[PDB]
């Protein structure tokens, strides 16, 4: 099963070889890469005006690194470390420690933006879906201080949206 | 579409019309409405000459025309 | 009003080409499927003025008297060289004005060789001594076909050229002289697919980019355009300042389409192809008005 | 045979030889001589009266003498 | 004050030019270099706003540092950066490139590259977003709106 | 004179350009820090080849003369002799890379 | 911007050659015989001069000056200013300013001559109706009267390009 190129003679009956000979002497295949060329000139372009129309995208893009919470109660977070346990830049970083409340919380999670490479297995690892992908795509800090999350700074992310991230999970909870 | 790219188009088509707008009105304004005469050959500079002689304006365009007959 | 008509020349000429940057710009963008630029500003013009700008406030670093004396050589080429070109009256009656063309590209040659040598020893001047040898390897060319065009003109003069103008077209006597030449044009502009190749680089492109305008009107006055008539010469400018502009948008759509040559393919190409049939076509222009009877009136 | 080898050599040769050849054929050359001699540059001198020419016709619009009238005619 | 105003609209009018266009030179070492790529294509315009890809060093306005830096790479790389105009501004795209990333833990890979040059801005993801890039071309031009530079060389 | 003029005016139009590149930002900041011999037969080709188009090429103000067999004969001597020049070297394998 | 116009273009001429005859590096004595060429033109189209000066300036500035900047770039150096050279233009400016002297405050200069330096619109012609030129049916001989003479003109160039490519290697 094969199909091997370049079978052509250059043909030595008259017309096709004075065909050729005008060819070169006429410049006509070039007038006519200027014709595929104006045809996708008068075409209507694909721009989207990037600030005002976003681009499309899925429901299950991968952005924020945010927190969740429960409905009418406290973190989703329990820190049981199973995220840093598969985190592959190690980003992840978890110093636990129960409230005096009995129920078993942290004291420190900090993930490197710098270090973080956004595969998800911190999304579809942990089992209550505690830490989840954010939809959004901007961070765009000036500063390398910045760019290294606190747990504070992930509840006050995940808490200035949960009906978007909500509205994904129960979009795709299932093909999950 | 192409319909914004011809306002770049027309505005440097007006770029480009201007110089030889401001050259024609600039001879047919500065020469009595008159044609610059073009001259090339010494016949025609000889004849230049003596037109603006003949005149007295020292102006070779003003063409003293058909009154010193007598 | 002398010195108010070279105003009014080398005026539009920033305009001009600014204006010709914004508009090739918008040109490959649409070519492509690209708006580029819309967003900035009002279709784009303030974009190419402010953006000039900011190409004069670069604070550049750096012999001094050779980098000085290269783009001031360039600059008063793409100013000096719209003199005779006959938008209906034009500014010197130059009694031969194509001979002038040519040896003002010479010097856009020196231009190039000398910032070559500014460009202080390096693995860049010895490619730049290659573009001025593929430079200097085309005024032959565009010299002998120019030649062979005017010889259907009798004198240099360029208004017998739009005298003869009137009846048809010089594109019909000689189209594929015509052809020749147009490659020629895009050969000495050194644009695509004729390439490659520090400051002041405004100033520099500056001059390559009038050379083109320069190029392009010229070659719309030696083959075409409309009638010269008296007492309104606007309507001749307009349907000339279409023309030019129809070619130099075809121009650059030439350019929007083809990968470069190799170097030694194109002094393959140039002399082994060209040459031999510019100096063929030359000998059957000589030979042409004595078997028609048609010598132009050399006055 | 080289009509595809080198073709605008062929070409060129082609146009060549008969740029060369061509003037052997020709009803319109003795018309390019009468053209380029008959058009006057310099002052046509006058000259004395008395060789008793049956010739050189003493006024402009006489037509005793050699002139063209195959010009108006092409 | 009179002087003040004329200070503030010509500052005004210089930054302005200044965030104009802005086309960098494309660095561009690993699979960065291919998003850069593909926000040069017809979906995402950088020539919409002035953005041009040139790889000419000399007229360039920004640099944009998109790639994983090496030990072999880095002297060549301040040694292209120091051959650029003064007003200058680095945008650091990738998490290989703002901070190590994925080959944090290594030897010969520079730990992000703050160890090289000085950054301005930082765009993180793996790739970024061409849509994210753009963003932050977006927030580097209003970084330049604010700048108050001959405001700060009037009242010296 | 007016050409000298012309000239004069695009000179100092451009060197006063060249000085708003180089003298305009005040702005005083922080001051900081083999050949071939292929490339010469093109000059040299090229040399011969103008020298033989500055013979050719008064060519067209001779056109109004008597002795026209003599012209033809003698121009296509001239484009012969350059065509058998070029020829000499494309068949002595010269300018070839 | 006098009379003397045509005097004054001669001066700079001189300057010029003076420049490069200083005996300054190659790539500077080009520019100075570029310098020298442009305004010889200009005397010359002083004199009108209309053909055959802007003629030859293709020939002389469009092709000689190219050819020779291009082998001194490429064949030497003199990478980075002596006395001799800067001495050189000294005495070429002094002569030069001597001759000035004794042109301006004087009658006549003679070193074995009689020139009698004024105003050089003598000699010219009293406006005679040429028509054409003298330089338009002047090298617009060459053809109808040059039967030998571009023959053998011919016949050397060739003979000097199956040199070159000898000298350079033939074949
Ligand atoms: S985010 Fe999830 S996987 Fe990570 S420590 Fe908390 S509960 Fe465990
Ligand atoms: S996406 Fe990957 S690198 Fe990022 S925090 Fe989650 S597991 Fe770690
Ligand atoms: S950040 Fe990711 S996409 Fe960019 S260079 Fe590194 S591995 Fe490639």
């Amino acid at each position: 099963t094969y199909k091997y190129v370049n079978l052509r003679e250059p043909s030595m009956d008259m017309k096709s070889v004075t065909d050729r000979a005008a060819q070169t002497l006429l410049w006509t295949e070039l007038i006519r890469g200027l014709g595929m060329t104006l045809s996708y000139l008068f075409r209507e372009p694909a721009t989207i005006n990037y600030p005002f129309e976003k681009g499309p995208l899925s429901p299950r893009f991968r952005g924020e690194h945010a927190l969740r919470r429960y409905p009418s109660g406290e973190e989703r977070c329990i820190a049981c470390k199973l995220c840093e346990a598969v985190c592959p830049a190690q980003a992840i970083t978890i110093e636990a420690e129960p409230r005096a409340d009995g129920s078993r919380r942290t004291t420190r999670y900090d993930i490197d933006m710098t270090k973080c490479i956004y595969c998800g297995f911190c999304q579809e690892a942990c089992p209550v879906d505690a830490i989840v992908e954010g939809p959004n795509f901007e961070f765009s800090t000036e500063t390398h201080e910045e760019l290294l999350y606190n747990k504070e700074k992930l509840l006050n992310n995940g808490d200035k949206w949960e009906a978007e991230i909500a509205a994904n999970i129960q979009a795709d909870y299932l093909y999950r | 579409m192409w319909f914004e790219v011809l306002p770049g188009i027309a505005v440097m088509g007006v770029c480009l019309f201007i110089p030889g707008m401001a050259t024609a009105r600039i001879h047919r304004f500065s020469n009595g409405g008159r044609e610059k005469r073009v001259a090339h050959y010494s016949y025609q500079w000889y004849l230049m000459e003596r037109d603006r002689r003949v005149s007295g304006v020292n102006r070779y365009y003003v063409s003293k025309g058909l009154e010193n007959i007598d | 009003m002398f010195m108010i008509n070279v105003l009014t020349l080398i005026i539009p000429i920033l305009l001009a080409v600014a204006f010709l940057t914004l508009v090739e710009r918008k040109v490959l963008g649409y070519m492509q499927f690209r708006k580029g630029p819309n967003v900035v500003g009002p279709y784009g013009l303030l974009q190419p003025i402010a953006d000039a700008i900011k190409l004069f406030i670069k604070e550049p670093l750096r012999s001094i008297s050779m980098f000085i004396l290269a783009p001031i050589l360039a600059l008063t080429l793409a100013l000096t060289m719209w003199i005779p070109l006959p938008m209906p009256y034009p500014l010197i009656n130059m009694n031969l004005g194509v001979l002038f063309m040519l040896a003002m590209s010479s010097l856009a040659v020196y231009s190039i060789l000398w910032s070559g040598w500014a460009s202080n020893s390096k693995y860049a001047l010895i490619g730049a001594l290659r573009a001025v040898a593929q430079t200097i390897s085309y005024e032959v060319t565009l010299a002998i076909i120019l030649l062979s065009v005017l010889l259907m003109n009798g004198s240099f003069t360029l208004s017998t050229l739009i005298i003869t103008q009137e009846q048809v077209w010089l594109i019909f006597p000689a189209w594929p002289l015509a052809m020749m030449w147009f490659i020629s044009t895009l050969a000495e502009t050194n644009r695509a697919p004729f390439d490659l190749t520090a400051g002041p680089f405004a100033l520099f492109f500056m001059a390559e980019y009038a050379n083109i305008i320069m190029m392009n009107i010229f070659t719309t006055t030696l083959f075409l355009g409309a009638f010269h008539n008296p007492y309104m010469p606007e309507l001749y400018t307009i349907n000339f300042t279409i023309k030019s502009l129809l070619l130099s948008i075809t121009f650059l759509w030439i350019r929007a389409s083809y990968p470069r040559f190799r170097y030694d393919q194109l002094m393959h190409l140039l002399w082994k192809n060209f040459l031999p049939l510019t100096l063929a076509l030359c000998m059957w222009h000589v030979s042409l008005p004595i078997l028609l009877s048609s010598i132009p009136p050399q006055t | 045979n080289v009509w595809a080898k080198e073709p605008v050599l062929v070409a060129s040769f082609a146009i060549a030889g008969l740029a060369v050849i061509l003037p052997t054929l020709s009803p319109y050359t003795k018309y390019s001589l009468m053209i380029n001699r008959a058009t006057p540059y310099n002052y046509p001198v006058p000259l004395r009266d008395d060789g008793n020419m049956p010739d050189v016709p003493s006024h402009p619009q006489d037509p005793q003498g050699p002139s063209l009238e195959w010009l108006k005619r092409l | 004050s009179r002087g003040e105003y004329v200070v503030a609209k010509l500052d005004d009018l210089i930054n302005w030019a200044r965030r104009s266009s802005l086309w960098p030179m494309t660095f561009g070492l690993a699979c960065c270099a291919v998003e850069m790529m593909h926000m040069a294509a017809p979906r995402y315009d950088m020539d919409r706003f002035g953005v041009v890809f040139r790889a000419s060093p000399r007229q360039s306005d920004v640099m944009i540092v998109a790639g994983t830096l090496t030990n072999k790479m880095a002297p060549a790389l301040r040694k292209v950066y120091d051959q650029m105009p003064e007003p200058r501004y680095v945008v650091s795209m990738g998490s290989c490139a703002n901070g190590g990333g994925y080959y944090h833990y290594s030897y010969s890979v520079v730990r992000g590259c703050d160890r090289i040059v000085p950054v301005d801005i930082y765009v993180p993801g793996c790739p970024p977003t061409a849509e994210a890039l753009l963003y932050g071309i977006l927030q580097l031009q209003k970084k330049i709106k604010r700048e108050k530079r001959l405001r700060i060389w009037y009242r010296r | 004179m007016n050409l000298m003029i012309t000239l004069l005016t695009n000179f100092t139009l451009a060197t006063l350009l060249v000085t708003i590149a180089f003298w305009l930002p005040q702005l005083n900041v922080y001051s900081e820090k083999p050949f071939s011999m292929k490339f010469f037969l093109v000059a040299i080709t090229f040399l011969l080849f103008d020298l033989e188009i500055a013979l050719l090429l008064p060519l067209p103000w001779a056109s109004q003369t008597t002795n026209l067999n003599t012209m033809l004969t003698m121009a296509l001597l001239l484009i012969f002799l350059l065509a058998v020049s070029l020829a000499y070297e494309w068949t002595q394998k010269g300018l070839e890379w | 911007m006098m009379t003397y116009i045509v005097f004054i273009l001669s001066i700079i001429f001189v300057m010029g050659f003076v420049g490069f005859s200083s005996k300054p590096s190659p790539i500077y004595g080009g520019l100075g015989l570029i310098v020298s060429g442009g305004v010889g033109c200009g005397i010359v189209l002083n004199f009108g001069g209309s053909f055959l000066g802007l003629m030859v300036f293709l020939i002389y500035l469009g092709g000689m000056m190219v050819v020779f900047g291009y082998t001194t770039a490429m064949a030497t150096e003199q990478y980075p200013s002596n006395k001799v050279v800067l001495g050189t233009f000294i005495t070429g400016l002094l002569m030069e300013f001597l001759m000035v002297y004794y042109v301006l405050k004087d009658k006549e200069v003679e070193i074995v001559f009689k020139f009698n330096g004024m105003g050089d619109w003598v000699i010219y012609d009293t406006g005679d109706s040429g028509f054409f030129s003298e330089e338009a049916m002047g090298i617009a001989a060459l053809y109808s009267y040059g039967t030998w003479l571009v023959i053998v003109t011919g016949w050397s160039l060739l003979i000097g390009v199956v040199v070159i490519m000898e000298i350079t290697r033939g074949n």
